[PDB]
């Protein structure tokens, strides 16, 4: 089968600005490339088909260009509604085969997250167990790491992280982190901490909790 | 105006089987062929076959060889697909796609989800989110150990949209969990009342937790 | 009967190219001059590397009478890849179909073949190109990813077309679906708007078709000639096809509804392998706002006067009823072999007398196959069965027949004068014949004999110089005209009285003329159009009792009026006819008085 | 009763009836029925109305038992007759058939070898030696020829992709030969063995649409007699194997064919049928004039799907029969025979030549006098029965042309030769007697009894000028 490779999965840009998506095949695909855009809600859209055919209802911005074995899709004055993930698929031969994505993300000023720590309910500690949320909120670029300290040792290992899409309005993403226990592990340690580590600030964002203290 | 309407999510047990249509408009249905599209989770698109509508001939990738079968009814111009022996691995959406022709496929439908998991139908557990005992303040909602997807979750009914942060659900022991930040102004709670309200129409459920302390 | 065949338009083509097996009217949406299209489905053309392409020619009228190709495509066939053709141009016979409603024309190619892009293929899906004005635009509505015989790979579509009323198309592929055949409508909007020539196979919103069934329908070439009319009184015309080769080759025509594309109709020949299908027609011929259906079936044989089979031909008529039946009846040709019925050309109102007419052409009757065309004119009761005009080709050839009639296209008056005119293509010598219709008069005569009964013994007048004493009664002949269209101002008539015509070679004639003394007179007489019942009056006597011992035959005063018709010619050089259907004699008679 | 309006001339007086008559001199009404002219006086040498008469020209008798000699046999008796017909009358002649215990028999093997007949050639391997050796039970002189059809080789009706032009089967796979429209293979012979060596030899072909061209094959096997080997004086059976039905006519339209079909023989130096990619298929009208023309009694050997279908086609084309055929031949041999024993049991009329515009009626005497029939067909009788048809011929107007026809037995030799020539004058009509002194010293000329008047002189004499 023809692999695809697209080799950068995700790039940044602001409006306006030309982004060129490139594609690769292990082998000569004879001009039979494609190019789809797909959108944040799963909305997906043939743009390019023969390395340069632009499809019936798809604006002019979008073009395409290529030969033999690499090719690439071209964006000129990028607009809001193109932040989305484009993916080159080669048509030359069955199997069809994808390349993997190239997302597309608005260019914001680097953002601090807002932190927010929370402990277990009341209603939750009634079934034992007891959840610990942390939330990090609207900052950017992406790339963030959470550490679960609870009395100066990282628990490393009842954590579920759920990240947002990035914000429509504003280019900030945002970060949930949910350490569960038992209520008995819970109720035997004292010190609960959330910690996040950012581009924007060397030293981390520390948000923490004492369950004894109030 | 050519749209292709696939039907809604499915869920089946492992070794089960599922069928999900794709129902097209605006074409003339017979004269295309018909593609197949598997999309995993945060993973790419994958390639399932091609079916031939006016004559039923098919050929498949060698991966979805023996997994799928592909058929099509040109009076109600709905081509279907049935994924058979339902593993984890066939969780995904499957989109339909019409052929343009030139190695390209033209018109997408929706995607059809399709979940395999042995879990049973479970409403949500909704766990107020106070800070411990300062110009703004951030609330938030624990939706825990819900089965199936999908949950709806609002804040005061719908009328604090703005500020607030839903994330996608996860799974947690073969079962979602969900949560939600809302922020407001510190001098605006608790002097007023902040609500979550959480609906899971699987199981009829629909809780409103307020947050006091 | 008042086609002009003294002096008809006559063009020609590239020997060989077929030109003429296909014809129709240009009219432009400008009022514009008016054109011919012809099809000449076997000429060479200038697109790279084709042989025997096709063209369609556009026809000046009366400008030395000068036809130049229509440029539909100049290119030659598309590469797939280096050496591997995507399609196949060279005799595709481009020009098969010519249809052209106000400014779009189209023309199509039923043996074009395309490749495929999976495998190397040479599949006779047809093509078709819409020229609307400026642009052109390719249609191969079974260029389809419906591949091979089983699906539309050999449709050929554009076999045969047509345009409704409402701007869609007609199209007949009798390949679909092992040759079960197909019909497929598009609106010209979409056939447009929706070209790209970067797409082999387009997706036209709102496109009828026909759908595959049960293999016992295979072979049967549904969308082997189409016409179009309503057919349920919604205003939307419906689409007839012929099949010929269903029912087991007894031949079928199917309606659809032109909006859903629903089966309304069927109609089913009576003979085997009478080719029951090759050709209809839809047109309102006896005047109730309601399409009347015509199929011909070109091989059906009738029985002769002595009991033998003898392939002539027949047409069959079906006149449309507000309660959805059909009301039929059958034309028989004439000569044997001939085909009639091969081609069935709708003419509007020929004669200009309120009903419509149609032209039946019989290609390989004649004299040495020179091919004939029938007139047929309407009357409120349905089709006239006699045909008022038989049009005779002029040409042989030495390699294919001449075919004169195989196809034609009336309903047009391109010269303007008010009635429409004829074009018959006679593809076998690579020719194309206008008729113009000349104008029709209608003339009322009135004959009145007094006094109706004659005593021999009673004599009131004297004979010429000096004589005396004959019986006498006077006679007296009227005449009026009046024409449609343009026409001369006054009329030359001839007419003619003749007394006592009953009585043949070698008997007496009793009544003679006061003045000639002979039974005839002739008068030369000139009369206006929308004119006064010009009269004239003269005397008549009888002979002498001893002369003839018959006094009780009648005795019949017979007239006959003619017109010369050099002299009533026009700036386009069309002399008027006399109505034929009015008699051009009439007849009083007087009786002898009995004692 | 025959005197009507006008009827002032012999010759008008004939034309009105044929019972009619006429007078002379002793005396306007001189037609009317014999009776009344001899009621009212008119002599019986006046009249000499004509009558319609044959005259036989050759009334061998039919031949009785083998006859060891072929120039003795005689079939159809008598075998020339002139009829002198008066319009408006009719004359019914006797015709007499009898079958020969021996004559001689020709077979066409015309095969369908589209690709669902290989299996059929399998079958057939000794059908030439098994077939005659039956047929040598029955005639002295049997021969048999081979022929095969597939399908006009031309788009849409084959592929038209190399591969598939040179091995129209290289898909399934399996060898076949490139698609043709008519092979002629084998002129009749006596040597069955040869026909099985070229059965043996024989490849199959393939197209893509369900109908083949066999019609193209049929046409061009009854008319090329020279080259198929059609002998006069003995039957000609055209067996025509297929498991498919028919193209016919304006279906070659499809592949730009549009010249119509000429019914003349057009077999190349290969033996091919080369027309095929230029003339549209025959007619039934076409089929039916040249089979009848050239004698050729057709016998459609077709499967069960088709059997309807052909019976059809059948029952248009005069001495043509249908075999219920098994999907490998494996009948082939008993559908043959069957249809020759059928023949040889009967006897059916035909009447061929200049015959437009008259009336015939047929009524059959089979039995010799027990069964009287109104048809033009006798069976169930055995071969050396005898019989026996009245042909009644009208012709309903005047003509100056004679017309020569034939009465003979359909796939017989044996023809009745017959010329019409009607007689519309009267004897008296070629002693014009002009300028007699009868007609008013000669203001006429005195034909039958009757003034027939110069120009510029009207009445019953012609004693008035104008
Ligand atoms: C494919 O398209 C077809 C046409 O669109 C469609 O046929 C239509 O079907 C619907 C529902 O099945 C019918 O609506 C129903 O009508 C009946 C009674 O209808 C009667 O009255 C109407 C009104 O008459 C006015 O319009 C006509 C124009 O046609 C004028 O001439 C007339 O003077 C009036 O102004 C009339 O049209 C109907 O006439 C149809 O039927 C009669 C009887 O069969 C025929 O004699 C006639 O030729 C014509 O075909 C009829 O007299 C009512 O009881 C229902 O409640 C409903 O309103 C449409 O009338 C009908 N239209 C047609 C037949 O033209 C097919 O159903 C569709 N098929 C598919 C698969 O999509
Ligand atoms: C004018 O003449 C034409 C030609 O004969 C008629 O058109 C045919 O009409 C018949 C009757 O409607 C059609 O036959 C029908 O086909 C339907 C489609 O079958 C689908 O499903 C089968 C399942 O295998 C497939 O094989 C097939 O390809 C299709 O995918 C059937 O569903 C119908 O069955 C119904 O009716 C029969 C009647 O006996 C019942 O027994 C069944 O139980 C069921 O109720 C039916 O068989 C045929 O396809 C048409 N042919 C064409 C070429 O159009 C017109 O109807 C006729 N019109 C008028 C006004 O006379
Ligand atoms: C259009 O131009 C083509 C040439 O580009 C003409 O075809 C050529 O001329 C004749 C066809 O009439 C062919 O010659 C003939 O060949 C056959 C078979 O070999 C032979 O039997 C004849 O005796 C004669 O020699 C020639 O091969 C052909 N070449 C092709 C088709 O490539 C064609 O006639 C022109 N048509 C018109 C309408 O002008
Ligand atoms: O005689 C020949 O030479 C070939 C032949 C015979 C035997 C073996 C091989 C061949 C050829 C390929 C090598 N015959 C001629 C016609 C073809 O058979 C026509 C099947 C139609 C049934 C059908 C099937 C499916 C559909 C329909 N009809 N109609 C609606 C669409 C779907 C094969
Ligand atoms: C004259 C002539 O050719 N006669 C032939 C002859 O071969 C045959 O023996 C004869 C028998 O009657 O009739 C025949
Ligand atoms: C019989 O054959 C001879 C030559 O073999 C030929 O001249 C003659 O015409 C044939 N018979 C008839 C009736 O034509
Ligand atoms: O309508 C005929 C059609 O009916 C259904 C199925 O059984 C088919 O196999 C069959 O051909
Ligand atoms: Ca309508
Ligand atoms: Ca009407
Ligand atoms: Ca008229
Ligand atoms: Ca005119
Ligand atoms: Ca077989
Ligand atoms: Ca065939
Ligand atoms: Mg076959």
């Amino acid at each position: 089968d023809i692999q695809m490779t697209q080799t950068t999965s995700s790039l940044s840009a602001s409006l306006g600005d030309r982004v060129i998506i490139s594609c690769r095949a292990s082998q000569d695909i004879s001009n039979y490339l494609s190019w789809y855009q797909q959108k944040p809600d799963g909305t997906v859209k043939l743009l390019i088909f023969y390395t340069s055919k632009l499809h019936s209802g798809v604006p002019s911005r979008f073009s395409g260009s290529g030969s033999g074995t690499d090719y690439s899709l071209t964006i000129s004055n990028l607009d809001q509604e193109d932040i989305a993930t484009y993916f080159c698929q080669q048509g030359n031969t069955f199997p069809y085969t994808f390349g993997g994505g190239t997302k597309v993300e608005m260019r914001r000023a680097d953002a601090a997250p807002t932190v927010s720590i929370f402990p277990p309910s009341s209603e939750q500690l009634t079934s034992g167990g007891a959840s610990v949320v942390c939330f990090l909120n609207n900052f950017y670029p992406k790339d963030i790491n959470v550490k679960w300290k609870i009395d100066g040792s990282e628990r490393q290992n009842g954590v579920l992280n759920s990240w947002t899409d990035q914000d429509s309005k504003d280019s900030t993403y945002s970060f949930s982190s949910t350490l569960t226990l038992t209520k008995d592990e819970y109720e035997r340690h004292n010190s609960y901490t959330c910690e996040a580590t950012h581009k924007t600030s060397t030293s981390p964002i520390v948000k923490s909790f004492n369950r004894n203290e109030c | 105006q050519v749209q292709l309407q696939q039907s809604g999510a499915e869920l089946a047990e492992p070794g089960a089987s599922v069928k999900m249509s794709c129902k097209a408009s605006g074409y003339t249905f017979s004269s295309f062929w018909m593609h197949w599209v598997k999309q995993r989770p945060g993973q790419g698109l994958e390639w399932i076959g091609y079916i031939n509508p006016n004559s039923g001939y098919t050929e498949c990738n060698e991966i979805f060889r023996d997994k799928a079968t592909m058929t099509a009814d040109t009076s109600s111009s709905t081509a279907y697909m049935q994924l058979s022996g339902l593993t984890s691995e066939d969780s995904a959406v499957y989109y339909c796609a019409s052929f343009l022709g030139r190695g390209a496929m033209d018109y997408w439908g929706q995607g059809t989800s399709v979940t395999v998991s042995s879990a049973k139908t479970t409403a949500p557990s909704v766990y107020p989110l106070a800070p411990v005992c300062g110009s703004s303040v951030t609330l938030g909602c624990l939706v825990k150990g819900y089965f199936p997807e999908p949950v709806t979750l609002t804040w005061n009914s719908g009328s604090l949209s703005a500020g607030v942060h839903t994330f996608p659900a996860v799974l947690q022991s073969s079962l979602y969990t969900l949560s939600s930040s809302v922020t407001v102004v510190a001098s605006t709670w608790p002097s007023q009342s902040i609500t979550c309200n959480v609906a899971h129409p699987a199981s009829s459920t629909k809780v409103d937790k307020k947050i006091e302390p | 009967f008042n086609l002009d065949v003294d002096s008809p338009a006559e063009y020609s083509g590239p020997e060989g190219s077929y030109f003429g097996f296909a014809v129709d009217f240009f009219v432009p949406s400008a009022s514009s001059r008016m054109f011919l299209l012809v099809g000449a489905p076997k000429a060479n053309t200038t697109q790279p590397g084709i042989v025997e392409g096709g063209q369609v020619l556009k026809c000046d009228w009366s400008s030395t009478r000068r036809c130049q190709p229509i440029e539909f495509d100049a290119t030659g066939n598309r590469d797939y890849a280096k050496d591997d053709p995507l399609e196949f141009k060279s005799h595709q016979w481009f020009g098969a179909s010519v249809r052209s409603k106000q400014d779009k024309i189209l023309a199509c190619a039923p043996l074009y073949h395309w490749r495929t892009e999976m495998k190397q293929e040479r599949e006779p899906v047809g093509t078709c190109f819409l020229q609307d004005g400026t642009k052109t635009v390719e249609y191969a509505p079974c260029r389809s990813q419906d591949i091979d015989a089983d699906g539309q790979g050999f449709c050929q579509g554009g076999f045969s077309i047509d345009f409704t009323k409402a701007d869609r198309v007609l199209l007949g592929g009798p390949g679909s679906f092992y040759w079960q055949g197909q019909l497929i409508s598009d609106q010209v909007a979409e056939i447009v708007s929706k070209y790209d020539p970067n797409v082999y196979s387009i997706k036209y919103n709102n496109q009828l078709a026909t759908r595959t069934a049960q293999a016992i329908f295979d072979d049967s070439y549904l969308g082997y000639s189409v016409a179009v009319g309503d057919f349920n009184g919604d205003g939307i015309d419906d689409f007839v096809s012929g099949v010929p080769r269903a029912a087991r080759t007894l031949g079928m025509v199917y309606i659809y509804d032109g909006k859903n594309m629903s089966s309304l109709y069927n109609f089913t020949g009576e003979q085997m392998a009478a080719y029951f299908g090759f050709s209809v027609a839809a047109t309102d011929i006896n005047g109730d706002d309601y399409a009347d259906v015509f199929i011909g079936a070109p091989l059906f044989m009738d029985r002769g006067s002595d009991g033998k089979l003898q392939e002539v031909g027949q047409v069959s008529v079906s006149l449309q009823r507000a309660s959805g039946d059909f009301q039929t009846t059958k034309l028989n040709g004439f000569e044997v072999f001939a085909r009639f019925g091969s081609a069935i050309a709708p003419l509007g109102d020929l004669d200009q007398d309120g009903f419509n007419d149609i032209a039946i052409a019989a290609p390989y009757g004649g004299e040495d196959k020179k091919g004939i065309v029938y007139i047929f004119n309407g009357r409120s009761t349905g089709l006239n069965a006699v045909p008022s005009q038989i049009l005779e080709g002029q040409w042989a050839a030495r390699s294919c027949p001449p075919s004169f009639g195989y196809s034609m296209k009336g309903a047009t008056d391109i010269d303007k004068n008010g009635y429409p005119d004829l074009i018959v293509g006679a593809f076998g010598v690579d020719r194309a014949i206008l008729y113009r219709a000349r104008p029709v008069i209608t003339v009322n005569a009135g004959l009145e004999v007094y006094p109706s009964i004659l005593n021999q013994d009673n004599k009131t007048c004297s004979l010429p110089g000096t004589a005396l004493k004959v019986s006498c009664f006077n006679v007296r002949f009227c005449l009026k005209a009046d024409g449609k269209g343009v026409l001369p101002r006054k009329l030359n008539f001839q007419v003619e009285l003749l007394l006592d015509k009953l009585k043949q070679k070698g008997a007496i004639r009793r009544a003679l003329f006061l003045y000639s003394r002979s039974p005839s007179h002739s008068k030369n007489m000139t009369i206006s159009r929308g004119g006064l019942m010009q009269c004239e009056e003269l005397i008549a006597y009888l002979r002498d009792e001893s002369e003839f011992r018959d006094k009780l035959t009648p005795i019949t005063i017979f007239m006959e009026y003619r017109l010369d018709y050099r002299t009533a010619a026009d700036t386009t050089g069309l002399q008027p006819i006399l109505n034929q259907f009015t008699p051009a004699n009439i007849s009083r008679q007087a009786h002898i008085l009995l004692d | 009763g025959c005197a009507l309006g006008g009827a002032e001339t012999c010759e008008d007086c004939l034309l009105i009836g044929p019972q009619c008559a006429w007078c002379a001199q002793e005396n306007g009404e001189r037609c009317d029925t014999p009776a009344n002219l001899l009621a009212k006086g008119c002599q019986l040498n006046f009249i000499e109305n004509p009558v319609s008469q044959v005259e036989i020209l050759k009334n061998k008798p039919l031949s009785v038992g083998r006859q060891k000699n072929s120039s003795d046999i005689v079939q159809i008796a008598p075998q020339s007759l002139i009829l002198k017909l008066r319009p408006g009358g009719a004359q019914t002649l006797q015709v007499h058939v009898r079958q020969t215990e021996d004559y001689p028999v020709d077979l066409y093997y015309l095969m369908d070898l589209s690709a669902s007949m290989d299996d059929d050639l399998n079958t057939i391997k000794e059908l030439g030696s098994r077939l005659s050796k039956e047929m040598s039970k029955l005639t002295s002189n049997f021969r048999l020829g081979f022929g095969s059809f597939v399908e006009k080789p031309v788009s849409p009706f084959v592929k038209t992709t190399p591969e598939e032009i040179a091995n129209p089967c290289s898909s399934i796979p399996y060898f076949c030969l490139p698609t043709f429209g008519f092979k002629h293979i084998l002129p009749l012979t006596n040597d069955a063995e040869r026909f099985n060596e070229i059965v043996k030899n024989q490849k199959i072909s393939a197209n893509i649409d369900t109908p083949e061209g066999g019609f193209d094959a049929i046409m061009q096997a009854a008319v090329c007699k020279e080259k198929i080997g059609w002998r006069n004086d003995s039957l000609h059976l055209l067996v025509f194997v297929s498991d498919a039905d028919s193209h016919f006519g304006m279906d070659s339209k499809l592949a730009g064919i549009v010249c119509p079909n000429d019914g003349l023989c057009h077999l190349d130096s290969k033996n091919e049928y080369s027309m095929s990619t230029v003339l549209e298929y025959p007619t039934i009208g076409q089929l039916i004039d040249k089979l009848v023309q050239n004698n050729v009694l057709l016998i459609f050997a077709v499967t069960q799907e088709q059997v309807h279908l052909y019976e059809n086609y059948a029952k248009l084309i005069p001495g043509a029969t249908v075999g219920l055929l098994q999907k490998d031949s494996g009948n082939i041999l008993q559908l043959i025979i069957s249809a020759y024993e059928e023949l040889r049991s009967e006897v059916e009329l035909e009447v061929l030549g200049d015959t437009e515009g008259l009336n015939l009626s047929f009524t059959a005497i089979c039995n010799n006098g027990t069964l009287f029939q109104h048809q033009k067909k006798c069976s169930h009788m055995k071969v050396g029965d005898t019989a026996s048809f009245s042909v009644t011929v009208n012709i309903p107007h005047c003509e100056r042309r004679s017309r020569h026809i034939i009465i003979k037995p359909v796939g017989l030799g044996d023809a009745l030769e017959l010329l019409v020539s009607p007689e519309c004058n009267c004897d008296c009509q070629k002693e014009v007697e002009v300028n007699s002194s009868k007609c008013h010293h000669g203001n006429g000329s005195f034909q039958c009894g009757v003034c027939a008047c110069h120009p510029g002189h009207m009445g019953p004499r012609c004693e008035s000028g104008h």
